[PDB]
């Protein structure tokens, strides 16, 4: 059906580059302008860029101008976004929207999360409290903390790490292959 | 600043009618000035707390004679009634009278010198039939008071003074009168010692005009944005305009004038002059509109329209008329309504055109075609089967942002063969151009139906130097000229981006050399009158204000301020 | 190049709420206004297009309007399914781009006001012997989801209530140097 399928996102480091893809289907991709809108976790909707139907006009936000480059392949029905020199403040959920009648964004993508973090993978240090368990400093999310054989969502630490707690235990961190009980 | 019926100034009328035994009137504790009248009728509370109320103007009055109207504030059965009118700082009443009657339990009203509070000598003051069992004022009040307290005394101010100060004075001595910007009496001779302001107020200092946004700078002998630059918000000078309010040069108006637009240069929204016709978006025709084409019923709704949020379909049905004789034919003269249209967001579809109109010079001011809405099979511009159109006539058209171009079956169309669409059609041309089967190229060349010699290798929209895409030399009013009025002619002109512009006035026509270098008066060879610094003005600063005050200087012999 | 929306909006099941949207002549003044609804954990969808048009799926409850350089979003008949983020957008001319709004967080009440049950855990003894002594403050069961005490954002539970957690990283030396609000704490 009428669908804008996105791809190309993932975890990357500052300075790194990424190319986002947006495959169209169900409509004539060559007849519409296409948009890029990102949304940082906690922040609101932020306009990134847009391109003409024939790939003519191209304007960017001052936050990305020079680093990002929008393009399109009408023969392949795909909208691209060349994200170079990525900063930490570029971490967001990048949606691609089609302009419709009256320049309204009637069709959006599914999400594709883009993350720019300096902190690499790390082991979850567990420290048991006094009369549940505590999962401190781990990356990246998530961790399945189940007792034997209500859990609060982790916080975004100032170091880019995460700190999860559980109250009433098995703490398995798959990205670090860490299976430690305490 | 607050509306009538917290703040400090009450813009409107303070009306309190029919209130219960107990009411949180503590929100009225901070009120300094009332612009209208005070209405307190049929209430049941015991005290009206307005201790900071110093001035009640009275631009409009209740019962056509009273700036203060208080009556019937009691009950025939209950014991809840108005007993105290806490107006401990009530100093002046610029206009209107006072009516305090039928207040059964209200005391200390028959002891107030209202002639000192009321400034209008012809006003009516009726204070009677009030409290009966009323105790004397405090020994401090000296007979006149508002309540049984040491801080509830009436402060007398008004005093007959010298004819040098007509009414507005702070004592009998001539060297103790008020300022010219004082609405009534005052406390001192300074501008920061008045009861009420006659015009505005910077921060306690009544000035006839708030700090001008454009003041004179001692550095560059001209004008510059002022540090304060307080704007007029009615009666209070503010450096920043209120919520949503736009800055109208010197005033904070709710909405921009009909002859001005809401520009936003240095951050804040400012009302700048349109300079001709203000920008206006309009509903168009096509997929998403109300109509299949423009016609006798749509042509009138395009007046003063500069932007088309949509498209413009021109069908034979719209021109010739409705098949069911419902809507009459379109008067070709009414087509001139699109001469204001500068931009079309969607497409332009011209499938029909008046036979005696050999071009689209109606759209001679059309600048941009977006193509955000396409016609047929992805077209932004479709001109088909117009056997009368000799030339296009889109002289102002510089950009077609997207979509394809369909131009066919026009048979008599010329001047478009030499057009370099790449310099107009944004995006890789590829196969977006569908231009064929018009007037044969060989036929146009033979009859001289080609671009004017003063046009560059770009192309043209018709005959003459006015229909050129790019001039070989310069342009003057949309017309390709070989020379600008650099060294001779009137008015003397200069050049910018291959376009001619007239030099600033007060710059005499310099023969042999260039008169101007730029648009402003900062760039001239010499001044035709006076020269205030690096500028050329017709008159030295007669009475302009700067950061300190009025600035003026005599023409120093060789005409230099 | 941003449109101005109120940061928050509240109402009860069956009440009419309004979401205004300020702008300029560059954006709203010469272009169509569109509203976008974003349910928690989902992608935003088109709610209002071209000033006042509703797509097949948007009820007659929602109604957008435009007057000058400003626009509004009216929701007559509030429901517990309307609880989401509302953004307004408009094409901008002089700076060629899309002018988005800051965002409006519509909160649908209905549920009775509840006080959060705070559970604080002193620094772990196993942690205290590891050059650290972080505090663990757990917040649970409260409505509406808005509590000020790094700290997490209020998380909606399966109990239709909200939860939160606040951590305090410190030094073991400063730990023994010395021996949650919900609108009416
Ligand atoms: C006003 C005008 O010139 N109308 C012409 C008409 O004279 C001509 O017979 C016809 C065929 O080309 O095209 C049209
Ligand atoms: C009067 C004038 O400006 N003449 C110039 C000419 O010197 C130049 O060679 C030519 C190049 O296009 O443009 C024109």
């Amino acid at each position: 059906e009428v669908q804008l399928l996105e791809s190309g996102g993932g975890l990357v480091q500052p300075g790194g580059s990424l190319r986002l893809s947006c495959a169209a289907s169900g409509f004539t991709f060559s007849y519409y302008y296409m948009q890029w809108v990102r949304q940082a976790p906690g922040k609101g909707l932020e306009w990134v860029s847009y391109i003409g139907s024939s790939g003519g006009v191209t304007n960017y936000a001052d936050s990305v101008k020079g680093r990002f480059t929008i393009s399109r392949d009408n023969s392949k029905n795909t909208l691209y976004l060349q994200m170079n020199s990525l900063r930490a403040e570029d971490t967001a959920v990048y949606y691609c929207a089609r302009v419709g009648l009256g320049d309204a964004f009637d069709i959006w993508g599914q999400g594709t999360m883009v993350t720019v973090s300096s902190a690499s993978t790390k082991g979850p240090s567990v420290f048991p409290l006094a009369p549940g368990c505590l999962v401190k400093d781990y990356f990246p999310e998530p961790v399945t903390v189940s007792w034997n054989s209500h859990t609060f969502p982790a916080v975004l630490q100032s170091s880019g790490l995460y700190s999860l707690s559980s109250v009433v235990c098995n703490v398995n961190h798959k990205p670090s292959n860490t299976k430690v009980d305490k | 600043v607050c509306p009538g019926t917290r703040c400090e100034v009450v813009m409107g009328n303070l009306e309190i009618v029919l209130t219960g035994h107990n009411a949180d009137l503590s929100f009225l504790q901070w009120i300094r000035e009332v612009t209208g009248y005070v209405l307190v009728a049929m209430n049941e509370f015991s005290t009206l707390p307005l201790p900071n109320l110093r001035v009640v103007r009275g631009t409009q009055v209740y019962d056509g004679k009273f700036a203060i109207f208080v009556m019937l504030n009691y009950n025939t059965n209950s014991s809840h009634a108005l007993r105290q009118l806490r107006l401990t700082q009530l100093t002046e009443i610029l206009s209107g009278g006072v009516y305090i009657e039928k207040n059964d339990k209200l005391c200390h009203m028959d002891t107030i010198d209202w002639r000192d509070i009321v400034r209008d000598r012809d006003a009516e003051i009726v204070v009677k039939d009030n409290g009966r069992s009323c105790p004397p004022c405090h020994e401090v009040c000296k007979g006149r008071c508002w309540g049984p307290g040491s801080e509830d005394c009436q402060t007398l101010t008004k005093t007959i003074c010298a004819p040098q100060c007509n009414g507005h004075c702070f004592g009998p001595n001539p060297n103790q009168c008020c300022h010219d910007e004082c609405a009534g009496g005052c406390s001192g001779p300074q501008d920061t010692d008045c009861f009420a302001c006659r015009h505005f107020n910077d921060s306690g200092a009544c000035v006839p005009r708030c700090p001008q946004p454009l003041v004179y700078n001692k550095l560059t002998f001209q004008l510059e944005p002022n540090p304060h630059t307080k704007y007029q918000y009615g009666g209070v000078c503010v450096a920043s305009c209120p919520h949503n309010f736009v800055v109208d040069q010197t005033s904070c108006v709710r909405a921009c004038p009909p002859d001005k637009m809401e520009v936003d240069k240095n951050g804040l929204k400012m009302c700048e002059p349109c300079g001709g016709l203000c920008p206006k978006a309009c509903e168009g025709t096509g997929s998403g509109s109300r109509f299949q084409t423009v016609d006798s019923s749509n042509i009138d709704g395009f007046v003063n329209c500069t932007k088309i949020l949509g498209n413009l379909d021109f069908l034979i049905t719209g021109l010739n008329g409705d098949p069911w004789h419902k809507i009459p034919a379109l008067d070709p003269e009414k087509l001139n309504v699109f001469r204001t249209v500068r931009e079309i967001t969607g497409y332009l579809n011209i499938q029909s055109w008046p036979p005696h109109m050999h071009n689209f010079s109606v759209f001679s001011n059309l600048t941009t075609i977006g193509g955000r809405s396409l016609y047929n099979r992805g077209f932004s511009l479709l001109i088909m089967k117009n056997l009368n159109v000799t030339s296009l006539g889109f002289r102002s058209l510089k950009e077609i942002s997207a979509g394809r171009i369909y131009i066919s079956a026009n048979r008599q169309l010329c001047y478009h063969h030499s057009l370099n669409w790449t310099k107009v059609l944004r995006g890789p041309t590829e196969e977006r151009l569908d231009i064929k089967h018009n007037r044969p190229r060989r036929d146009c060349v033979a009859e001289g139906k080609v671009c004017d010699p003063l046009c560059s290798s770009g192309g043209c929209w018709g005959p003459g130097p006015g229909q050129c895409l790019s001039c070989r030399n310069y342009s003057r009013g949309g017309v390709c000229v070989t020379h600008c009025n650099f060294l001779n002619g009137e008015p003397r002109e200069f050049a910018h981006e291959a376009e001619c512009f007239s030099c600033h006035p007060e710059c005499q026509p310099m023969e042999g050399t260039a008169t101007c270098n730029g648009s402003g008066s900062d760039t001239c060879a010499q001044c035709a009158h006076f020269r205030d610094g690096p500028h050329c003005v017709s008159s030295c600063p007669h009475g302009v204000l700067g950061a300190k005050g009025p600035i003026y200087k005599y023409p120093d012999v060789q005409n230099e301020c | 190049s941003v449109l101005t929306q109120p940061p928050s909006a509240s109402g009860t099941p069956g009440q009419r709420v309004t979401i205004s949207c300020s702008g300029s002549l560059s954006n709203i003044g010469l272009n169509y206004v569109s509203w976008y609804q974003q349910l928690p954990g989902t992608a935003p969808k088109l709610l209002i297009s071209r000033n006042n048009q509703r797509p097949s799926g948007v009820p007659d409850r929602f109604s957008g309007s435009k007057s000058g350089t400003s626009a509004s979003l009216a929701i007559s008949g509030l429901r517990s399914e309307d609880e989401a983020d509302y953004y307004c957008a408009a094409w901008d001319d002089s700076p060629p781009g899309e002018a988005f709004g800051g965002g409006t967080k519509l909160t649908v009440l209905g549920q009775p006001k509840a006080a959060p049950s705070v559970t604080l855990f002193p620094p772990s003894s196993e942690e205290l012997q590891a050059n650290k002594a972080t505090l663990v403050c757990l917040i649970s069961d409260f409505y509406p989801g808005a509590v000020t005490v790094e700290t997490t954002t209020p998380s909606k539970q399966s109990n239709n209530k909200y939860a939160a957690s606040s951590y305090l990283s410190l030094t073991p030396e400063q730990w023994k140097s010395h021996r949650v609000t919900h609108e009416g704490s």
